[PDB]
């Protein structure tokens, strides 16, 4: 075939144009030169392909010694064609041949596809496994979440699993190993070992592999897990008025733990950035350096944004105050220093917020909207979640929006620090000591009547869904959907 | 060029060619070609000693 | 390390290049052709352990001078 | 010094050791073969050219082009650069509506039911004709040449051959009797066509192409059309002027269409609908799917529209494998179908011919003329304005239980294309439009109380009721009708907007959901308000023109839309 | 008794029906073109004819400028936009983000510095004027590529898009233009050939500036036709990189509809509605109005969007302003192709012709007929003698969706005016908004809501009156999705998509069954729907590729082939829907190739047959679709005998060098190749290393070695 | 068994487990049946003992 | 956790004396001024309990 190759090499080259293209276009141009074809795309598949069934010989048949295997005719029945071909330049065939291979003819071999559509029959053990349950046809709350349509072996950004796939597959073309060969060391030897021995063509085995390690990421209505293993099954599991019990046939705390420590290591010295980012791409968990579940999982715990900034990844821009993810929806706040007195009797110089302005607000399973102005809280709108995470949210609001009723609500000391022995600014010692004393600010923060409508009910200051809710203060029974345009936008780092 | 930047060199090599850009009051957004060659030299010196 | 030099003849698969002994040097393709000469690594490597100390040494410098 | 291309300059080769030359040279290449794949290599400007930045000035045309491009009150484009860059407004926006004219405005007016009024009056008018039936084949008055079948399924040449062998006086029939011929068809032409198709069906060769080629050419009208010439004629001849558009006639409101909505949407003893088996159900959301779409079959399977939809789908079918196997021959096509009785016995049935042209068409939209011949048991004497289309002749009588009844034949040349031609194979969809509603339906009864209603909905159970939903009236007196009823007459309805489907469909549709909507808002007390009222009426009613659907839905709409002004009052 | 479908909404609400309402099961309306366009050029200069009327000395053509113009006094379209206004609506916006417009601005120029040429090649047909048609993007663009090396023109070898758009603007100052053009010579028998051709500048600036028509025809829910407009590829570059710009300024607008697509959109209104509902005041109503707009692109003047382009650049290096204020101009001065003419006829003579556009006043008027004669009469003061309309004002839909949308995004954004006691904000998409006003009663809701149509009417913008409405918030609807008290019904229009994917059979099956699933995901599907979904699915599928039941009598040239094979072999519950096999698919298994699915039930020989390593029926050039399903989607299918592709129904130059460099370097259909050298260099290379492992594993004999190597030094590369 | 350690692991004097999904999943506390009107059972025929 | 003066004592005079004892600290640690002290008094005058 090498010897056929440069054949049809010369005879191309005889001609002067192939002569001057290959020449002047450079390897890396080829793309474009791929790309200039027909595009004459059939208009309607469906009449296509169902005049193509009755035609004597639609199917279009790679040149081979294949052919030799069945007739041109067999039992009367005519099969393939002899007939020349301009659009592949092979033979003709029809669904007839077809169906005789699967009848007879040369029998493969049956152990390529143990391994090679692993993630297919991964996907069957889970589903015949799985325990089904009852149906609960009482209307079901989902909400809108960026969730991973099927579960990966291991996650990494397209780039890398490129990069991985061609190492694996393709032996040849490998100049200088980058930084990624050695992080999935393991699985470049797993794969390669497991799909030695088979003779599918290349491309079939690099799709796969790009499906099995490549993430697919959707928004979708969910409610209740959201693993990849139940969002596989979420046609079934789901239901706007109905929903089945199922249960398919880790790394994240440690990793959350690891960044915290590593964090608090760094903070506490001169320049924390660089000894961060020696500690983190000189960490390992197990098997592979602390960006193998970092780069896996998007966003996370403040710390694993914080240092995949200090290292090279993407994040996240939602602004992280405490635990609130907050994300801006109108409104610029001029933040401007200013004196303020608090319910302690201390005077504290601090910035402050002029201006109105409104953010999208989640706290671990709270969703909600706030409205602020300066030095005062407007509104807030939440769903039932969870009590501690209503409270979460509701006193991190409080802190957040600077109200004054806050500060006149203060009645410790503020002198607290960290793990590392740092005083912080007054707004995160507001936020320590209103967390730590929760009854502080809720009592003389003010009740509002509840809100009479239809849906719009209150919340009282145990968390409990009872009338005569605080001011501002409204859990609405529908679904608050936010977050949207998760730009990922150019953030730095000090 | 300045996600490629990101993504191929280290926090610290950006932020010690950041620092030499604004000694010289270079914006290293506006060049984001010398903020490349900047950082190639730092690494490639780091790679040296 | 260094261009084709085609002093050694044709290029070497990967199993005749793990034939010769650390030190040598090999006339291999690198991605599609671009031929270049190579030199089988006596160690294994690790870039960014080489930033981290370099960037110590830095800051050492800094300090004692400081 | 080291470059991008593997080679290096060094004042001193001591200096370094091969394995430090090996690292940055490696380094280096990974950073250019990943530059690159990037395309920023070349993009890329080095250290002597990374101070002159890109380079893209405009040329002398596209300059003037830009210069002559600017709003008015600008001479330059550096002009408006300018005036961009530095002018500030502070509040233009209000100094413009400060001077507008107050002659511009939305018109907003509340909007109560005594605006809303019937659409589409001159339907009522009875100087208008009464509307035709144009649909492409008879819906209620097919008549099934029926045959006992063993299950085995054969070629449509040779089921028609044996339906007609089995009835052999309409099979020998050769004295017409004309009952009425239409406007402009040759009875001549349409019965000499007829007995061709009969006589080739018949025929002992297994080819089903007519054996004439030249009567059915001007039976058919093939030959009549107008011969091309080049423009330079039309151009010099006076007497080639343009044709005026021909608009579609304003019609009234007909009398078959209700009849045929109810017909098509009643139980019949025979059921054709058949649908593929599915794996086995072990999860306890596909039980409770399979019991639904069971409940569902058993009721649509036994109306007669779904009959007629299955005959639909098989005669396009048909017709789209002829077109592609034949080009340039006219084709027998018969009008053949399947029907299951609830014995089982699988009786084929045949419900008439089609002679198929000429269909050697490159493209889609280019039409193909089909002439249908369709056995039928109604006198068209009864009420000739639905007939005024077809050519009809009285072929002889039947008996189907000793009760002896008439037998014609109705003939009528009509034109196809591939697009509406593929959608017949895609009339099925109609089934799912029927379901999805009911199902969804069925969930909110879910919803309200825990167990499964399926079987609550549909026959009712000791703690609920039958659902009845309200289906037509009488006298001014609404009626009630059964879950399944409700199903038929949904199916019914989306089998309608198929069959009776073209542009007006489309735009009496998409354009009186403004007035669902609206009125829906108004049950609710939204206080709805509307800017230009007549202008959606006037949007609506300039669809009402031909199409039978089309003027009964109007009439069913002003029907229900007083039904809902009377109930207003609580 | 008279039945009455109508009488369901009595019972049921129509939003929870309005599914059946839709006639999206019948025929969609289809299709000569030239009167549609002589339309559309009629009213959108008439909607603009109020403006400053002048001749463009660089084409000749008469132009209609209404930026600027009288503020109208009536309530019909108006595409009078005051330049004032407009930077008033953008700098407002700027205020109310922190620095969009430079982030979006710098972003759009570092995609832009590393987009290649070859992206031009993806979209729609676009029009070619080496042979005035409308042509696939790629040929085009290849066509194009090929003509500008006549005229020593070059960048497309130089890669990126900066050079190719440089030497296109180059283009336009040429005083002649080179090309080949097709020869359809006689010989009888008509031949295609190349033949170089030459015109002169005027006609390629008015070439290049032509915007070809065509028939709006797939459309279904409109009685009255449309037409649409397809650009040459001297437009697309620049365009593109506008509509990339919008696109990345309106993403992060709140207000915009565009470009998220699906349920993220459903989220996005549900989260409006419930955010204007808590920001209502006590008491107060917070009005809805559902709003389609009309006359959309027919009074977007050009020029307001080349302002808008240099105020979103304020900061940016002037070439990269320059650059993007390219497709404004070319915009500004587009002419319009006039379809393919009227047809006369004469019936006394059974005598038809259809003439040309260029001929349109070679005939006097009175023998058009009287609705043709007005237009004509109407169109002639822009018509170009070669048969082309002058037509400045307005845009043609599609074009800029992106930079419409954040224009009128920019008029939502106002939310006052006068600091009037109420508010207002909404979404907008592409021709679609929903407006919510908030005040203390209706009167002020509608004082809110005709402020903001005055608003509108300033930017050219015209809400239609007709097709629009008002009521109380929690009942809208928005792009054909019904919100009403919290129930976002997703309109049930994915009905035509169960047919036969039309790529082969585990593909289209694969193809039809995640359609099944994801339908039961977004729209509410029914478990029972999509069991009958499944059954309709698989019955079209046997029906159009003839294998039914290997059991079923049914007769067939495959058919009986699949009945022998039926009890030729044992193992019968492993076949494929494709040979005859049972249905095994169902609710629980949509997300798993049946073919993995069957495994087990398979017989040795069986799966041995069908699994073959190498089967004649696979091709690796078939392989290029096995990711995505032409919009792109994404199907996991198997490698099997079932992996077929249909016959087929400097062009060999590229087609064959790229196929042999595939074969050569088998990583290359996967990745992009890089390389610094030519490709030649590269083939020659590896084929003489090849040759030399082929040998040394003795696959080549020796005269084999010696003759290819022979080849190689004639090829000169040893 | 993994929570319950680290239950009694923890510094909280409650011994009650805080991750109740695998506790709730893991003894088949789901999969109980769902009991319906006794009508609705006389009414359906599936329902035997 | 617990504030009641329980024993039979209605809880409006309990509630009375709570927010007497809640206005009292208020003002005493200054959470309140003499306006809204004087305001929440002439509420619990209106009460009866005081």
């Amino acid at each position: 075939m090498t010897l056929a190759k440069i054949e049809l090499l010369k005879q191309l080259l005889r001609d002067n144009e192939a002569k001057t293209v290959l020449k002047q276009t450079t390897v890396d141009q080829y793309n474009i030169i791929r790309k200039f074809n027909t595009s004459r795309i059939e208009k309607n598949p469906s009449l296509r392909m169902k005049w193509a069934m009755c035609s004597n010989f639609p199917l279009a048949l790679t040149k081979g010694d294949m052919a030799n295997r069945i007739p041109l005719e067999y039992k009367g029945i005519q099969l393939k064609t002899n007939a020349e071909d301009i659009g592949t330049k092979g033979q003709m065939c029809s669904i007839a041949a077809v169906t005789w291979w699967n009848t007879y003819g040369p029998i493969g071999d049956t152990e390529g596809f143990e391994r090679v559509y692993e993630s297919f029959f991964l996907r069957k053990m889970r589903l015949d496994n799985a325990t089904w349950g009852r149906i609960t046809f009482g209307p079901v709350e989902r909400v809108r979440k960026r969730v991973l349509l099927n579960p990966l072996t291991k996650e990494m950004p397209p780039d890398e699993a490129s990069n991985v796939i061609m190492e694996i597959l393709f032996p040849k073309e490998a100049g200088i190993p980058r930084e990624s060969t050695w992080i999935h060391r393991e699985l470049i030897k797993e794969k390669r070992e497991k799909l030695k021995g088979t003779m599918i063509t290349p491309i079939v085995l690099a799709y796969m592999l790009e499906r099995e390690l490549v993430a697919r990421r959707r928004f979708l209505p969910v409610a209740g897990a959201t693993s990849a293993e139940f969002i596989e099954m979420l046609h079934c599991l789901q239901g706007e008025n109905w929903r089945q019990i199922y249960h398919p046939g880790s790394r994240s705390q440690s990793m959350i733990v690891a960044c915290r420590k590593i964090i608090r290591r760094s903070i506490v010295a001169s320049n924390p950035l660089e000894l961060a980012v020696e500690i983190a791409n000189k960490t390992v968990i197990d098997t592979e350096p602390l960006k193998s579940c970092l780069a896996a999982i998007d966003g996370g715990d403040v710390a694993c944004d914080i240092i995949r900034a200090a290292l090279g990844l993407k994040i996240r821009q939602r602004q992280r105050f405490g635990r609130l993810e907050l994300k801006r929806i109108s409104g610029r706040g001029f933040k401007n220093d200013e004196e303020i007195l608090i319910g302690n009797g201390t005077i504290q110089k601090i910035g402050i917020w002029d201006g109105e302005e409104e953010f999208h607000v989640r706290c671990g399973e709270c969703r909600g909207i706030l409205k602020k102005s300066k030095m005062k809280l407007e509104k807030l709108l939440i769903n039932s979640a969870k009590k501690e995470d209503m409270r979460d949210l509701i006193i991190l609001c409080m802190v957040f929006s600077q109200d004054t009723r806050m500060f006149q609500g203060v009645r410790g000391e503020i002198n607290f620090l960290n793990r590392a022995g740092q005083l912080l600014s007054p707004m995160y010692q507001l936020q320590r000591y209103f967390l730590n004393r929760s009854n502080d600010l809720f009592d003389q923060w003010g009740y509002e009547e509840s809100p009479k409508a239809s849906e719009l009910h209150g919340i009282n200051e145990s968390m409990n869904a009872s009338d005569y809710t605080l001011k501002g203060v409204v859990v609405t029974r529908n679904v608050i959907d936010d977050f949207s345009s998760t730009e990922t936008e150019k953030v730095s780092i000090t | 060029m300045d996600t490629f930047i990101t993504r191929n060199f280290q926090t610290t090599i950006i932020q010690k060619a950041k620092n030499t850009m604004a000694e010289f009051s270079e914006d290293p957004e506006l060049q984001p070609a010398m903020l490349f060659n900047i950082c190639v030299h730092l690494e490639v010196c780091y790679v040296i000693s | 390390s260094g261009k084709y030099d085609p002093d050694l003849g044709d290029f070497k698969t990967i199993e005749e290049l793990e034939k010769l002994k650390p030190g040598e040097k090999a006339n291999i393709l690198l991605y599609q052709g671009k031929p270049v000469k190579v030199v089988k690594r006596k160690r294994y490597s690790a870039l960014s352990n080489d930033i981290s100390q370099g960037i110590k040494r830095q800051r050492m410098t800094v300090e004692s001078m400081g | 010094i080291f470059s991008y291309n593997q080679d290096y300059s060094l004042s001193n080769e001591s200096s370094l050791d091969e394995e430090g030359k090996g690292r940055v040279l490696s380094r280096l290449t990974e950073l250019q073969a990943e530059l690159s794949l990037k395309n920023l290599w070349q993009v890329l400007i080095g250290e002597e050219d990374v101070e002159k930045g890109i380079d893209f000035k405009l040329g002398q045309t596209i300059s003037r082009l830009r210069d002559i491009s600017v709003p008015a009150g600008f001479s330059n484009f550096e002009g408006m650069r300018s005036y961009i860059d530095n002018i500030d407004p502070k509040g233009a926006i209000e100094r413009n509506l400060a001077r507008m004219s107050p002659l511009v405005s939305v018109t907003p007016k509340k909007l109560t039911w005594e605006d809303l009024r019937p659409i589409g009056p001159h339907i009522y008018n009875h100087e208008l004709p009464e509307v035709p039936y144009n649909a492409f084949l008879l819906m209620s008055d097919e008549l099934g040449l029926a045959n006992m079948t063993e299950g085995k399924s054969k070629k449509p040449k040779t089921l028609a051959k044996e339906c007609l062998e089995k009835y052999s006086t309409l099979r020998d029939q050769t004295d017409p009797i004309l009952i009425m011929k239409s406007e402009k068809a040759n009875e001549n032409f349409l019965w000499k066509l007829w007995r061709d198709c009969v006589n080739t069906i018949s025929n002992e060769e297994m080819s089903n192409e007519l054996q004439k080629t030249n009567y059915a050419k001007w039976a058919t009208g093939d030959g009549l059309t107008y011969q091309k010439i080049m423009k330079e004629v039309a151009i010099d001849d006076e007497t080639m002027c343009q044709e005026e558009p021909k608009i579609p006639n304003k019609c009234r409101v007909a009398a078959w269409v209700q009849t045929e909505m109810n017909l098509l949407s009643t139980l019949t003893s025979k059921r054709a609908l058949d649908l593929p088996e599915i794996g086995p159900d072990v999860a306890p959301v596909e039980h409770v799917g399979s019991e639904r779409r069971k409940y569902f079959v058993n009721e649509i399977n036994y109306c007669k529209a779904s009959t007629v939809m299955m005959k639909y789908v098989l005669f396009h079918t048909s017709l789209l494998n002829e077109s592609n196997a034949s080009m340039g021959k006219y084709k027998v096509i018969p009008i053949t179908n399947r029907v299951v009785n609830e014995k089982g016995e699988s009786f084929d049935m045949l419900y008439g011919l089609a002679v198929k042209g000429q269909s050697h068409l490159r493209g889609d939209t280019d039409v193909v003329t089909v002439v249908t011949f369709e056995f039928s048991s109604t006198d068209p004497r009864v009420d000739s304005g639905k007939w005024p289309k077809y050519t009809v002749f009285r072929i002889g009588s039947l008996f189907v239980s000793g009760r002896e009844k008439s037998v014609y034949l109705y003939c009528r040349v009509n034109g196809t294309n591939k697009i509406q031609m593929k959608w017949g194979m895609e009339a099925r969809r109609c089934l799912l439009q029927s379901m999805q509603q009911m199902e969804a339906i069925v969930e909110q009864e879910s919803s309200i109380q825990g167990y499964d209603m399926t079987k609550a909905c549909f026959k009712g159970d000791r703690v609920n009721s039958p659902k009845t939903f309200s289906i037509g009236t009488q006298e001014g007196k609404l009626v009630k009708g059964s879950f399944g009823k409700a199903l038929r007459v949904i199916f019914t309805k989306c089998l309608m907007h198929y069959v009776f489907g073209n542009a007006q469909l489309e735009g009496f549709s998409a354009e009186s959901r403004r007035l669902l909507l609206l009125i829906q808002a108004l049950k609710d007390r939204k206080g709805p308000w509307v800017f230009d009222l007549e202008g959606m009426y006037s949007g609506i009613e300039e669809c009402i023109s031909n199409n039978p659907w089309v003027i009964q839905s109007a009439y069913w709409f002003n029907e229900w839309l007083g039904f809902e002004k009377e109930g207003s009052k609580v | 008794m008279n039945i009455n479908p109508y009488f369901l909404f009595i019972d049921v609400p129509i939003q929870a029906a309005i599914s059946t309402t839709f006639p999206y099961t019948g025929v969609p309306p289809y299709s000569t073109g030239t009167g549609y366009t002589i339309d559309t050029v009629i009213r959108t200069h008439e909607y603009s004819n109020k403006g400053k009327q002048y001749i463009s000395d660089v084409t000749g053509c008469t132009m209609v400028d209404p930026t600027n113009g009288p503020l109208p006094e009536d309530n019909e379209p108006s595409a009078y936009a005051q330049l004032d206004c407009v930077l008033e609506a953008l700098d407002r916006m700027d205020e109310e983000h922190p620095g969009l417009f430079q982030a979006a601005s710098q972003n759009a120029m570092e995609t832009l510095m590393v987009t290649t040429v070859d992206k031009l090649t993806q979209g729609r047909q676009t029009f070619d004027w080496t042979v005035c048609r409308n042509q696939p993007a790629a040929t085009a663009l290849n066509t194009t590529i090929t003509s500008f090396r006549l005229n020593d023109l070059n960048g497309a070898d130089k890669g990126g898009l900066i050079p190719f758009c440089q030497d296109i603007i180059d283009s336009l100052d040429r005083p002649e233009m080179t090309f080949f053009s097709v020869k359809n010579i006689k010989k009888i028998k008509r031949i295609p050939m190349k033949v170089k051709d030459k015109i002169t500048k005027v006609e390629y600036i008015k070439r290049a500036l032509s915007l070809n028509t065509m028939t709006k025809d797939a459309e279904r829910g409109k009685l009255k036709r449309r037409a649409i407009a397809t650009a040459g590829i001297q437009i697309r570059g620049f365009v593109l990189v506008v509509e990339n710009l919008a696109k990345n300024i309106c993403e992060n607008l709140e207000q915009s509809g565009l470009p998220v697509g699906g349920n993220e959109k459903k989220a996005k209104l549900s989260n409006a509605v419930a955010k204007m509902l808590s920001n209502c005041p006590p008491g107060g109503i917070s009005m809805t109005v559902t709003g389609d707009n009309t006359k959309w692109n027919e009074c977007l003047n050009p020029r307001i969007f080349l302002a808008m382009t240099e105020r979103i650049t304020r900061d940016s290096p002037i070439w990269f302003r320059d650059f993007c204020s390219i497709a404004p101009v070319l915009f500004s001065n587009k002419i319009a192709r006039l379809g393919k003419g009227f047809m006369i006829t004469s019936k006394t003579k059974r005598l038809k012709a259809q003439i040309p556009c260029p001929d349109l006043f070679s005939i006097p008027l009175e023998r058009y007929n009287e609705e043709t004669r007005a237009k004509l009469k109407k169109l002639k003061p822009f018509f170009n003698e070669e048969g082309t309309a002058s037509l400045s004002p307005g845009m043609m839909m599609g074009m800029f969706n992106m930079l419409s949308t954040v224009l009128g995004v920019a008029a939502l954004g106002i939310k006052n005016i006068g600091n009037k006691e109420y508010l207002w904000d909404g979404l907008q998409s592409s021709d679609d908004f929903a407006l919510f006003v908030n005040a203390k009663d209706e009167e002020t809701c509608m004082e809110g809501i005709n402020d903001f149509y005055r608003t509108c009417k300033l930017l050219g913008i015209n809400m239609s009156k007709k097709k629009s409405y008002c009521n109380e918030t929690g009942m809208f609807e928005f792009t054909s999705m019904f919100y009403r008290d919290g129930f976002v019904s997703n309109f049930a229009m994915e009905l035509p998509s169960f047919g036969v994917a039309g790529v082969n059979e585990s593909a289209d099956m694969a193809i039809g069954m995640t359609i099944i699933k994801n339908n039961m995901i977004n729209n509410g599907m029914g478990p029972a729907t999509a069991q009958t979904a499944i059954q309709l699915f698989i019955a079209d599928y046997r029906y159009t590729y003839k294998c039914h039941r290997g059991d079923s009598k049914v007769e067939g040239k495959r058919m009986k082939i699949i009945k022998e094979l039926w009890e030729n072999t044992k193992g019968r519950d492993g076949l494929l829907v494709a040979d005859g096999g049972p249905n095994i698919y169902n609710l629980r298994n949509l997300h798993i190739p049946e073919i993995v699915l069957k495994y087990n039930l398979m017989d040795p020989e069986y799966k041995g047959r069908l699994l073959h390593p190498q089967n004649p029926f696979v091709g690796h050039l078939s392989i290029e679709g096995i990711k995505e399903a032409d919009k792109k989607m994404d199907y996991d299918a198997v490698s099997g005998t079932h992996s077929w592709r249909t016959k087929r129904n400097e062009e060999q130059c590229y087609a064959k060098c790229c196929n042999l460099f595939e074969a050569c370097f088998n990583s290359a259909s996967y990745r992009k190749p890089v390389g610094q050298h030519s490709m030649l260099e590269a083939m020659a290379h590896r084929l003489r290393m090849d040759a030399r492992l082929d040998y040394e594993s003795g696959r080549m004999s020796k005269d084999d070695f010696e003759k290819a190597m022979a080849h190689l030094g004639e090829i000169g590369y040893i």
